[PDB]
Formats: structure tokens, sequence, C-alpha cells
């Protein structure tokens, strides 16, 4: 029924490890950039 | 004949008010309306203080929605202070429109 | 039409921001989230959770019946008589 | 004083994007191979003797 | 200007729509589905073309050709599975995009929404034909049942159903047509997606708060390109988790049985994405009343705009709305459950009440709740 | 100027890329 | 855009002609300021808390003269190349770049 049963699950292994390195990396990248905005602080000073 | 019933809506109103979280975000009802054609004109008629003030508060609140953080309990809009400051401005805008519509029947 | 200098008017608002490199991406990873995740989930839960809870009861009951009525092949009307 | 491992790495390879790409090209190569070698091994350990690799002995060259 | 690459070529300026575009700061993670929605459509296409590159559109071979794709062709097995599971993701994403339109009132963008509905119905046609492609028992009987549904139309119906099929049954003619339609549909879709983009680029995105964010805009490139990429990583992770470790899991239909034109689908049903409609459909005794109310389930969407009652285009600050919104989502869940249910009492009475609920929630409950909330706020 | 050096690293990259990649 | 772009092109593509002209200019700015009694006082006073007691005036032309365009280009990259700029504006700044944009404006992949 499924010849590809073994390849497939080995692939799953390599796709899980890889993704366990890219999800955490790329999240970092996302905080690298965003940091500017999330760290930002405001101040409102009317002449009024 | 509303004495009991309409002196108690203030309680659901009050319950509702803080239930809708804008409360928490530093925002005020007026600053939550849907920005459409009538509302726009209205906004365009706000005096500089009034109007710079809405800009700051949406600037504060969107800031917060970006960061998913609520303002301090100390610093939150209190229902008792319902500045319906747009209402005045908004009404006429509408009032002028309806007239303009009405004058256009025949 | 230009989108960036024609969006709106803002007067009197100062903003202060730092560079990525001087900063850290993940300040209190867990000590902020926990209580933020907690605090918003607890304000979600009431609004959100209910109708899913209800679906689960309906699911449960609903499948019970089925298996009974059908499995209870005698359910409708008894044997002896 | 010496540069943190990062700073060393930084001034040797990342300042110039040309060097930065090169790096990436070469690491993409080296990394494939270890990943596969490690990852494969890992996998093959979990199914000891289950896979032909393990079993070709029975009917091979007598 | 000189040597500003982007404005130099006119064509390249048209692409700054993904860089220098003002993008709301605050912005749930439910805004990536749009971008995911479009990766999906490219993913399918790619994959697809590849499948089409070794697939044959005949009664005799189709199943065989599929079967050959996932056995003797190199990597033809993932590609196919990737393609099948792809289409679950494309729908999963699809419903997230709409849930958000519903909830934050993005559909205030009258014109953009309309094209959204058009898009949504256009993917539905494509997913309905491609499933037929392999020619499996499930596909063969669902194509018959659904197109024959159409014969409910009184004067034409009957003639019609026959023209669609290109015969009196679903033999070759029918199958060959779906292949071609399946093929070109998505290319037609891509034009639409892009017209969709076109209209939204005139007004920008809405946000959680439900207030203008022109006072708070942010360059798309720096931020949102990273966000999109990350979302795509998460997207791809769900697709491969499902493809690599749970291949048919989601593909309810086990029917890998070539279709014998006289057999019994015990419980024949569209895949998950169409169960709502199905359920909806059964609840009506009469078959024409079922089709109309099958059509209305989906088309209702074009009236949402005209049902909006509040002053806050953002449900976010409106609790009673939130509660019914969620209900309808869980109702919708409940309806999908009925979809795989036997035709019987228990499921009928349940499905009946769930259909009513579903139009009530969209047609009458929510709108009232809108006014109530507006009165409470003294608006 | 700096182009030779940079063109030289750019030429390297394409090379190793093909070689490996391909 | 044009500004940062001139910075970048300076640390990677300085030409001897270009630096040569900017050299000469410096000579003149630094000679011409010293016309008059008050300017010359200043140079002297300040110069002794700044650079200590030296009066580098005549050295200058020597130092200035040491500038081959490579000198100007390597010197330039230390400070500019991939350094985080410090930015300040006063509205309407609504179009003023995002910090991240300014920053990536400090390296050269394209633009
Ligand atoms: C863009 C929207 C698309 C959707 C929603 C979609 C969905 C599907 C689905 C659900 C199947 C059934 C496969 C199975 O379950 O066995 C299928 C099959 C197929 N699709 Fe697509 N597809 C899309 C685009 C395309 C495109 C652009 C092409 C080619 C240009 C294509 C070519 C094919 C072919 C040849 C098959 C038959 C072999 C097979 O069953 O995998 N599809 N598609
Ligand atoms: C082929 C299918 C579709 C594609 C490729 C697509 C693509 C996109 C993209 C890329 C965005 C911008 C990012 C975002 O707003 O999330 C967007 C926004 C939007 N889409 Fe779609 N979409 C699709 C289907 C739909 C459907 C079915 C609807 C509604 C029926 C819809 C309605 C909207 C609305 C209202 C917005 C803007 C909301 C806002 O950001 O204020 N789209 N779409």
């Amino acid at each position: 029924a499924e010849p590809e049963h073994d390849h497939r699950k080995r692939m799953g292994l390599k796709m899980l490890l890889m993704m366990g390195l890219l999800l955490p990396l790329v999240y970092a990248m996302k905080r690298h950039k965003w940091s500017v905005l999330k760290s930002r602080k405001l101040a409102y000073r009317p002449p009024k | 004949a509303v004495s009991a019933s309409s002196r108690w809506l203030e309680g659901i109103r009050k319950w509702y008010y803080n239930a809708a979280g804008f409360n928490k975000l530093g925002l005020m009802r007026d600053d939550t309306i849907h920005e459409n054609d009538d509302v726009k004109e209205a906004i365009r008629r706000l005096p500089e203080n009034l109007y710079d003030d809405r800009v700051f508060r949406i600037k504060r609140a969107l800031d917060l929605s970006m960061r998913q953080q609520i303002l301090p309990k100390e610093q939150w809009t209190k229902y008792e202070e319902d500045k319906s400051y747009l209402e005045p401005y908004l009404k006429e805008v509408i009032r002028e429109r309806k007239e303009r519509e009405e004058w256009a029947k025949k | 039409g230009r989108q960036f200098g024609h969006l709106t008017r803002v007067r009197h608002v100062i903003t202060y921001s730092l560079s990525p490199f001087e900063q850290r991406a993940f300040p209190h990873y867990f000590s902020k989230g926990i209580p933020n995740v907690l605090r918003r989930t607890r304000a979600c839960i009431l609004r959100v959770a209910p109708p899913f809870v209800a679906f689960y009861l309906v699911y449960t009951w609903g499948t019970q019946e089925f298996e009974k009525s059908k499995r209870k092949n005698p359910a409708a009307y008894e044997n002896d008589r | 004083v010496a540069p943190t491992l990062t700073a060393r790495l930084y001034s040797l390879l990342f300042r110039r994007t040309s060097t930065f790409a090169l790096t990436i090209v070469v690491g993409a190569l080296f990394f494939e191979r270890a990943f596969d070698q490690g990852a494969d091994a890992i996998y093959e350990h979990i199914n000891e003797g289950k896979l032909w690799k393990h079993i070709k002995h029975k009917y091979e060259n007598k | 200007m000189t040597n500003i690459r982007k404005s130099h070529p006119l064509m390249k300026i048209v692409n700054n729509a993904f860089i220098d575009l003002p993008a709301p700061s605050n912005i749930s993670s439910w805004w990536n589905f749009g971008s995911l929605l479009g990766i999906c459509l490219i993913l399918q296409i790619l994959t697809g073309l590849f499948l089409a590159m070794h697939y044959t559109s005949d009664t005799t071979t189709a199943f065989s050709s599929v079967t050959h794709i996932c056995r003797d062709v190199n990597y033809g097995w993932i590609i196919r599975y990737m393609h099948a599971n792809g289409a679950s993701m494309f729908f999963i994403c699809l419903y997230m995009h709409v849930g958000r339109g519903l909830y934050y009132g993005s559909y205030t963008f009258l014109e953009t929404w309309n094209i959204g509905v058009i898009l949504l119905l256009t993917v539905m046609a494509t997913a309905f034909m491609g499933y037929v492609l392999p020619w499996g028992q499930m596909s063969f009987w669902g194509a018959t049942v659904i197109t024959n549904l159409l014969s409910a139309i009184p004067y034409i119906g009957t003639n019609l159903v026959e023209w669609i099929w290109g015969g009196f049954s679903v033999d070759k003619a029918t199958l060959t047509r779906f292949f071609a339609f399946h093929f070109i549909l998505p290319f037609i879709i891509m034009a639409i997606a892009m017209v969709h983009l076109l209209f939204l680029h005139e007004t920008g995105s809405n946000n959680p708060t439900g207030i203008s964010s022109d006072v708070d805009k942010i360059p798309f490139h720096p931020y949102y390109t990273i966000k999109d990429i990350l979302g795509a990583l998460l997207l791809i992770l769900a697709l491969m988790l499902l493809v690599l470790f749970a291949p048919d899991l989601l593909g309810d239909p086990d029917n890998y049985t070539p279709a014998n034109p006289l057999n019994t689908p015990p419980h024949i049903k569209p895949e998950w994405y169409f169960l709502f409609a199905y359920a909806i459909l059964r609840s009506i005794p009469n078959k024409l009343g079922g089709v109309l109310a099958l059509a209305f389930s989906i088309l209702i969407l074009a009236l949402i705009p005209l049902l909006h009652t509040s002053k806050q285009r953002s449900m976010m600050f409106r609790p009673l709305s939130q509660c019914l919104f969620w209900a309808l989502v869980a109702d919708l869940l409940t309806l999908t459950w009925i979809g795989g249910q036997p035709v019987e009492h228990p499921y009928i009475t349940i499905g009946q009440l769930a259909s009513v609920l579903y139009f009530l929630l969209i047609l009458v409950l929510m709108p009232t709740a809108g006014t109530i909330e507006n009165k409470l706020l003294k608006w | 100027r700096n182009w030779v050096p940079t063109a030289q690293l750019w030429g390297a990259v394409g090379a190793v890329g093909l070689v490996s990649a391909t | 855009f044009v500004l940062q772009g001139q910075w970048m092109r300076l640390c990677t593509s300085a030409t001897e002609s270009e630096v040569l002209r900017g050299k000469n200019l410096l000579r003149n700015a630094l000679v011409s300021h010293l016309d008059g009694t008050t300017p010359v006082c200043e140079d002297i006073g300040r110069s002794l808390l700044t650079y200590g007691r030296r009066i580098p005036l005549a050295e200058w032309e020597s130092r200035i003269a040491e500038v081959d365009a490579r000198v100007v280009r390597e010197v330039c990259s230390k400070y500019f190349y991939d350094q985080c700029p410090a930015v300040a504006g006063f509205g309407p700044i609504e179009q003023l770049p995002d910090y991240n944009r300014i920053r990536s404006g400090m390296f050269w992949l394209r633009f």
C-alpha cells in the first residue's frame, strides 16, 4: 500500500530537526528587527 | 416613568463599559467610532487640542495593541468621565446631511 | 497619492527608539509572557471557551444516543412480548 | 584581550557580504553532509536490523 | 530621481507594494493568512504542474496514472501527497482569512471583500474538480451526487446537468473536462488574487483596535517581510508534519478503490472543507430547497456588509458580538461533524438545529447584538 | 577599484555554489 | 538615501581624483579660518585644551598630504560601515525612514 513508508519517516526526521533549528533562528531574526518598535517609548508634549 | 429601570441601566452600561476592553487601552468611546464620511467631517472640525489629543490616544492604544500589553490599573478611562466631545461635532455633520438629503426630495 | 507623507497630521508627539544591536530580542522571555499570556487568556476564556464546551457536550451526548438507539437494537421496543 | 568568538568571526567573514555569502555557500555544503550523516545514523539506530541495510547478509554471496 | 532602482523601471515601482507600503503596526498574527493564502496557491500550482506532468485524464488510466505517480516516478510520491495535503492547508488558511474579515470587520472594504468571495468560491470549484482527477470511488460518486444536485432546477436543471457531464453519466468526457478546468482555474484565480490586492492597496489593512492607524504606520519591508517568512515556516511545518507523518490522516476518504459505477459509498461526503455546506444541504427535505440553502450558506457572505449594525467596525471592543461570533464558529464546527455522520435521526435533528443556528447567528442574532451594544454605550 | 576584490569573491561564490549545489 | 549612499560609496569606491579635491578644500578651509586676530586666538586657546599645547598648523598640510584615496576609504569604513547611526528629526518627520532602514543604509547589498 505504501512503498514510501520508510523514506517518508526518515524524511520526517530530517524535517523535524531542521525545523527545530529554523523556527528558533527565524524567530530571533523577527525580534532582531521588531525590537526597535517593541522597545520604543512615547512622549506627548503639547504647547498647550 | 423611568426611575427604577433607567437608574439601573447605568449599572449594565457601567458593566458593559469596562467589559469592552477599550477602557483598559487608554482609549475613550469617541475614539472608537467607525471612521466614515460623517465621522471624518466631524473629526475635521475638532479644535487643535481636542483633535491632537485623539491622535495621541490612538497612538498610545495602537502602540499597546501592537505589544499586547494593557495600561496600568491607575491610568484607565473611568466611565464617569465620558467626554462625548465628538458627539457635538458629529451631530451637526449628520444634521446638515439629513437636511441636504431632505431638501433633495422635491 | 504618495502613502507615506500624506497619511495624516500629527503634532507634538515625541517617540524614542533604540537600535536592534544595542538591544536584546527576548527580554523576559517567560516572566513577561506567563503573566501576559495568563492575563489575556483569562479575559479570552470566558468569551471564547463556552460555545466550544457546549459543542463537546452535544458531541458526547449526540454520539451516545446514536450508538444506543442503533446498538440498542431492542431499544425502540422490547423482546419479551 | 581578544575578540569574542563572534567578533573574530565577524571581522573575518561578515564585514564584506562577498565573504558573507562565500561563507554561507561553504557552510551550506559542510552542513548538509554532517546533518545527513548524523541524522541518518540517528534514524538507522532507531530501527536496528529492521532495514535492508542491516539485513542484506542473509542472501548475499552465499 | 536618478538611479533609484525602484522608481527607474516602472515595473519595479509596482513591486514596492511589498516594501515601502504603509503597514499598520498593531496587527494580530491572523494577518499572515493572506500571505500564506498566496504561498498556498503558488504551492499547489507548482506541485500541480509537476503532477500534471505525469498524469493521464482517462477512465482506464487515471487511477493507474496517479498510482504510478506515487510509485515509479522519483519523488512523485511527496509531490502528490504534498499536493493533496496542500489543499487542506489552502482551505484551513482560507477560513482563517475569512474569520478575520468577519471579526474585525475588514469587509468594510466593500469592494475588496466582494473579490474575496469570488476568490473563495473559485478555489472551491478547483478543489471540487481535482479531487475527481484520481477517479477514486469517493471522487466518482461525489461528483455524481453534487452535479446531479443541480438538476433540482425545474425547467433547465436536467438538460444542464447533462451538458456539464457531457453525457448521461460521468464517463470519459466528464473526467477530461475537470482536468482542463482544474488546470486553467488557478491561473484565472491568480489574476483575481492580484485584482484583490489592487483594491486593498487603496485603503490599507484594518487592525485589532478597529481604528485608523495612519498615525501609526510602518514600512512593510523591515518588519512584515520577516513576519511573513516566519509564518511561511510555520505554514510549511504544518503541511509537512501532515505530509510526512500523517499522509492521509486528514484526507478522510480512504477510498483508494478505483470507481466501480455501481457501488455503495456507505457514507459519501465531500472532504472536510465542504462538510458545512453538506450538512446545511441535508437539513432540507426537498432537494431544491437544499440547493438554494446550499448556495446561500456560502453566498450569505456577500451580504455581511449590509448586515453590519454597529458603530465600531471592530468586534474587539464588543463582547456580545464576540460570543456569538465564536458560537457560529463552533456551530460551524458542529456542522462539519454532521458531515461525516450517517443519515440518521440523531444527526438529522442535530444538523437541523445547527443549520437554523447558523443563519440565525449571521442573519438575526448578531445584527441585534450590534444595536444592543451600541445602545449600551449610549452611541 | 574594490570591484576586482568584490568581483573576485562574487566569482568565487557562484563557482562553489554551482560545484556544490549542482 | 542620497546621503548614506555617498557615505557607503566613499568607503568602497573612493577615487584618487575625488579625495584629492576634497584634500585641497580642507587646506583652504583650514587656512582661511585663521585670517584675523580673533580666529587665531581661538585656535590657540582651544587647541591647548583639545590637542594639548600643540599648534599642528604647519604639520596639517603634511598630515593632509599623506592622504592617498585608500587612506580616506579605510578610515571612512571604521566609523560608517555597519555602525548604528544616531538619528534625530523634528516634524514633519512622517516620511523619515524607519530606524531599521537607516541602519541597513549603512551596508551595501543594493540600493
Ligand atoms: C490552485 C488551486 C488548486 C487546488 C485547490 C487543488 C487541489 C487539488 C486536489 C484537492 C486534488 C486531488 C488529489 C488527491 O486527493 O488525490 C488535486 C489533484 C490534481 N491537481 Fe490540483 N489543485 C489546485 C491547483 C492545481 C494546478 C494549478 C494544477 C496544474 C496546473 C493542478 C493539477 C492537478 C492534477 C494534475 C491533479 C491530479 C493528480 C492527483 O490526484 O494529485 N492543480 N488538486
Ligand atoms: C485566493 C484566495 C486569497 C488570496 C490569495 C488572498 C490574499 C490576500 C492578501 C495577501 C491580503 C493582505 C494581507 C491580509 O490582509 O491578510 C488579503 C487581505 C484581505 N482579504 Fe484576501 N485573500 C484570499 C481570499 C480572500 C477571501 C475568500 C476573502 C473574503 C471572502 C478575502 C478578503 C480579504 C480582506 C477583507 C482583506 C483585508 C482585510 C484587512 O487587512 O483590513 N480574501 N488577502
